[PDB]
RNA sequence: UCCGCCGGCACCUUAUGAGAAAUCAAAGUUUUUGGGUUCCGGGGGGAGUAUGGUCGCAAGGCUGAAACUUAAAGGAAUUGAC
């Protein structure tokens, strides 16, 4: 088998977290970046980390991943959620209520509400 | 004619179907249910729901440090409202899965000691409610008709299932807390839009 | 040194809280043994009750672990019980001492007859159960002594009880349950609502609420 | 030690239940205790439906089904794998599987 | 509690549950002490509140919610809160 | 209703209506008399104005009965 | 069958008090139960109780205040002279400072403390504390 | 079809309860010990044996020991090994 161990996977995620800008989609370029930004004792370990990191870069391109936290990417998602339509989805007028609901409001003395109307 | 603060909120809650309960009613939630229709669905008395919101707000304002208040939800529909509720009220929001041992394991990073706990649904948030009973932590929860009341100090009778219902409830609660602090003007209106609390699907 | 990780630890470390009764009043859990060493530290006195080896069957042999029972108390209304299992006798004892401090409870004391001198016996009849062991304590007149077996007697001495009558039912030879049952009835001395407690409660702010500003500021 | 609340059978408010004979070995077993399975399948196996249909002497004809009710004793049901030994927690599940 | 002379002989006076009147022991970690703020004519917190203590027994039974509602419905009518 | 949300001395009139006649705070029969000549609501005798049954006697559609 | 109406009345109150109820209904009612309640009421162990007339035996609704630890009958009703009151208290009461044993004497139903003052013996009905 | 009441065979969740635990909505309301009443147990064997009585056609039933012997037998649950 060729399952990467925690050493390879854990190191690869850390590199991408704080060097996402430097990392590219090319294995040969990535393995040269690891030498510059990390101390990997063995060449074989460095190749495995570079290859798995390149695999993770491809994962990030298509969508978000689980164990990698990219601060710049997170900010983009926040802005989209904050966007809301100018028209509220709750219509105060033309409120459809049932017979029981109307009687419930009568007990409260609020049977004169504008929006409330029987179905 | 002009509508009082209570009437305006009840009108807003009706549009969000906050009064529509589950087909089953817990024996400790009967005191809040008004009537059962032939469909079998219980109707929550919105008059009592508003009163419990005021009582919950009084407890929240009594907390000197808002950071001691933790509000969280497990279901995705409430994950947006809790974040916005903490943004305006200064509370601490925890959206997603609760890590066991947060309130009991003092040596893990996520350890916390809140003074108050706010939850969206006791049935889905059983873990934090169960764990809160080991640290003298009072809890406030929005409870539906079929919601267990165990270890719940203040239960707000409302529909904690629909996306609109969850957002409106937190929007009203956030407004009440700020109004009781004097930060914003009284009345049923707030410069913040309720749609910021509704769930935003991908 | 000590770096508190809980709100009480900082307050005790700072010095805002200076008595265990202020903690017992609000029923706040205690998780750090340094808190106990800071409030009633010098007056405490630990004592190992028994070393109990336990064995787990394994393919190669039987895993022998040592279980230590430790009782702590100042002899003036505070007593604690702690049990820890460890692979080493010394490690078990040290951990048992820590656990005993974390479980310290207030022990209420009363008078058999006339209220003359300091309290010397339990205020009422109290019983505690653990497993099959049930230990009963009945108020006794001054000078009667502690009429109890060795295990309850040691706990009562550390709790400050001077005279009491005791009876037991069940397997008292199970020391773990015998000592725990004795500790169980001691904590119930404050749970019985006597007429003198009928006075309406006067609530006071909890330490967390009283010192919110100090707790809000991070400690560095 | 009592293994099941029902005692391995289904009898409440009655003294005696007449037994049935196991379809496999003929062992006597109370009807409420026997494992019952109602098997409904085509009288012709799927491997022969095509051949039989091609040789049918009628323009339209529906192949009849074979209805067989099987009543097993405990030993035969376990051996035949009609039922399996379940964990202590899973024994209480009474709903049929998927 | 009090010696024949008058001196107190108790370490502390445990709280009593506001609903069941039960004493709250030092290890009753399920018990919670709650504060309800007081408002003014405008409706702004004035720094005053009413305290309620609940034992673990009642909270475990699920009756804390009903107990708190009844207690508040009475207390507010006495201090003018509404 | 929870025990503490109800008053035993002054139960709601609707609640006592559906309770068993013997289990109410004060026992009260569910039967009554009516005109048509008084007829018992649970009459055990054939009057054919009413036909006895296991409960209330089956009245006849034709005649009109007035409760009293 | 119903043997001791007093036992049912006290057992119902004890169960209700532990459950944290505010009210409890006692049925049937008797003048022995009412006098037993009055002794408890005078010592501040129960609140206000109301007798309901149903033309058969009546009923009692008792308001609880949370001060009652336990209340039970002693059956059979043993004879207790004044000299033997001390032994019974050492058996049934938590301590020598609170708790009352209710006795039925020729002078009426009263607690053991009152019996000593009047120096009258009788039979044990129950106890509470 | 919907709501409710009384009675019955049961089931499901739960502990504020109980228990050595399995588990029990009773096996709960028990050292904070007492509603009424019947039967019945006192380490394991010898032994439901001997003997006497009694019932039965018989098979046996009911009643029912001692000498002597023994430091365990047994209940529930845990980890292994099988
Ligand atoms: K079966
Ligand atoms: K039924
Ligand atoms: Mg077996
Ligand atoms: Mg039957
Ligand atoms: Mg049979
Ligand atoms: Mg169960
Ligand atoms: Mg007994
Ligand atoms: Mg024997
Ligand atoms: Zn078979």
């Amino acid at each position: 088998g060729r399952v990467r161990t925690k050493t390879v996977k854990k190191s690869s995620r850390q590199v991408i977290e704080r060097y996402y800008s430097k990392m590219t989609l090319d294995f040969h370029t990535n393995k040269k970046i690891l030498e510059e930004v990390a101390i990997i004792p063995s060449k074989r370990l460095r190749n495995k980390i570079a290859g798995f990191s390149t695999h993770l870069m491809k994962r990030i391109q298509k969508g978000p991943v689980r164990g990698i936290s990219l601060k710049l990417q997170e900010e983009e998602r926040e802005r989209r959620m904050d966007f809301v339509p100018e028209e509220s989805a709750i219509k105060t007028d033309l409120i459809e209520v049932d017979k029981e609901t109307l009687d419930m409001l009568s007990a409260l003395g609020m049977s004169d509400l504008p929006g409330v109307v029987k179905q | 004619r002009t509508l009082s603060t209570k009437e305006a909120d009840i009108q807003m809650m009706l549009a969000a179907e906050v009064h529509l309960g589950t087909k089953n009613c817990d024996f400790q939630m009967e005191r809040y249910a008004f009537k059962r229709r032939n469909d079998g669905i219980y109707i929550i008395n919105l008059g009592k729901t508003w009163e419990k919101l005021q009582m919950a707000a009084r407890v929240i304002v009594a907390i000197e440090n808002p950071q001691d208040i933790i509000v969280q939800s497990a279901r995705p529909y409430g994950q947006r409202a809790v974040l916005k509720f903490a943004q305006y009220t200064g509370a601490h929001a925890i959206a997603g899965r609760h890590t066991p041992g947060t309130f009991t394991n003092q040596l893990q990073t996520s350890y916390s000691e809140p003074r108050l706990l706010i939850l969206t649904d006791p049935r889905t948030d059983h873990q934090p409610i169960k764990e809160a009973a080991l640290g003298n932590i009072p809890t406030i929860a929005f409870c539906d008709t079929d919601s267990p009341m165990r270890y719940v100090d203040i239960g707000i009778p409302a529909n904690n299932k629909g996306k609109h219902s969850i957002g409106v409830l937190f929007w009203i609660l956030a407004r009440m807390v700020l109004q009781m602090r004097g930060a914003i003007n009284q009345g049923p209106k707030w410069d913040v839009m309720v749609d910021l609390f509704f769930y935003r699907e991908p | 040194k000590w770096v508190p990780v809980t709100k009480l630890g900082r307050l005790v470390k700072d010095g805002k809280i200076r008595s265990l009764e202020q903690i017992y009043l609000h029923s706040l859990p205690i998780k750090e043994f340094q808190i106990i060493d800071t409030l009633i530290g010098p007056s405490l006195k630990d004592e190992v009750m028994k070393i109990m080896p336990v064995q787990k069957q394994t393919r190669a042999g039987q895993r022998t672990r040592f279980k230590a029972f430790v009782v702590v108390g100042d002899g003036n209304g505070h007593v604690g019980l702690g049990v820890k299992c460890s692979k080493e006798v010394a490690t078990a004892i040290r951990g048992g001492i820590i656990l005993a401090k974390l479980s310290v409870i207030p022990v209420r004391r009363g008078y058999w007859g006339n209220k003359i001198g300091k309290p010397h016996t339990v205020p009422c009849k109290v019983t505690g159960k653990c497993g099959s062991v049930t230990v009963r304590m009945v108020p006794a007149p001054r000078g009667a002594g502690i009429v109890a077996a060795r295990v309850p007697k040691k706990v009562l001495q550390f709790a400050g009880i001077e005279d009491v009558f005791t009876s037991s039912r069940g397997s008292t030879k199970t020391l773990g349950n015998f000592v725990k049952a004795t500790f169980d009835c001691l904590m119930k001395t404050y749970g019985f609502l006597t007429p003198d407690f009928w006075k309406e409660t006067r609530f006071t702010k909890s330490p967390f609420q009283e010192y919110f500003d100090i707790l809000a500021k991070p400690a560095n | 030690t009592f293994k099941r609340r029902n005692g391995g059978r289904n009898k409440h408010g009655r003294g005696h239940v007449k037994f049935i004979r196991c379809s496999n070995c003929g062992k006597c077993c109370p009807k409420d205790k026997a494992i019952k399975r109602f098997l409904v399948r085509n009288i012709v196996e799927q491997a022969a439906v095509r051949d039989v249909q091609e040789a049918c002497a009628f323009e339209l004809y529906t192949l009849p089904k074979l209805y067989l009710k099987m009543q097993y004793c405990v030993s035969c049901a376990i051996h035949s794998k009609v039922v399996r030994v379940r964990s202590r927690t899973d024994r209480r599940v009474r709903e049929p599987p998927q | 509690m009090q010696n024949d002379e008058g001196q107190n002989m108790d370490l502390y006076i445990p709280r009593k549950c506001s609903a069941t009147n039960r004493l709250i022991t030092s290890k009753d970690h399920a018990s919670v002490q709650l504060n309800v703020g007081h408002l003014d004519e405008s409706g702004v917190y004035t720094g005053q509140f009413t305290t309620y203590a609940l034992c673990g027994f009642i909270r475990a039974q699920g009756d804390a919610d009903s107990a708190m509602d009844r207690l508040w419905q009475k207390k507010k009518a006495e201090v003018g809160q509404q | 209703v929870l025990p503490n949300d109800v008053d035993l001395l002054n139960p709601p009139a609707e609640h006592e209506k559906k309770k068993h006649k013997l289990k109410r705070l004060v026992q009260s029969p569910n039967s009554f008399f009516m005109d048509v000549t008084t007829v018992f609501s649970h009459s055990q005798t054939v009057v054919v104005l009413c036909q006895p049954t296991g409960g209330r006697a089956r009245l006849i559609e034709g005649c009109s009965f007035r409760r009293k | 069958v119903r043997v001791s109406v007093l036992n049912d009345a006290l057992k119902s109150m004890y169960n209700a008090e532990k459950a944290g109820k505010a009210q409890v209904e006692l049925r049937p009612s008797s003048k022995v139960i009412i006098k037993f309640l009055i002794v408890m009421q005078k010592h501040g162990y129960i609140g206000d109780f109301q007798y309901v007339d149903d033309h058969r035996v009546g009923k009692i609704v008792v308001e609880l205040n949370g001060r009652l630890n336990k209340c039970g009958v002693i059956s059979p009703r043993f004879d207790v002279g004044v000299a033997t009151i001390e032994g019974w208290t050492a058996r049934l009461l938590p301590s020598r400072q609170f708790g009352y044993i209710v006795l039925t004497t020729s002078a009426g139903i009263m607690d053991h403390e009152e019996a000593r003052r009047k120096n009258v013996g009788g039979k044990v009905l129950g106890f509470f504390y």
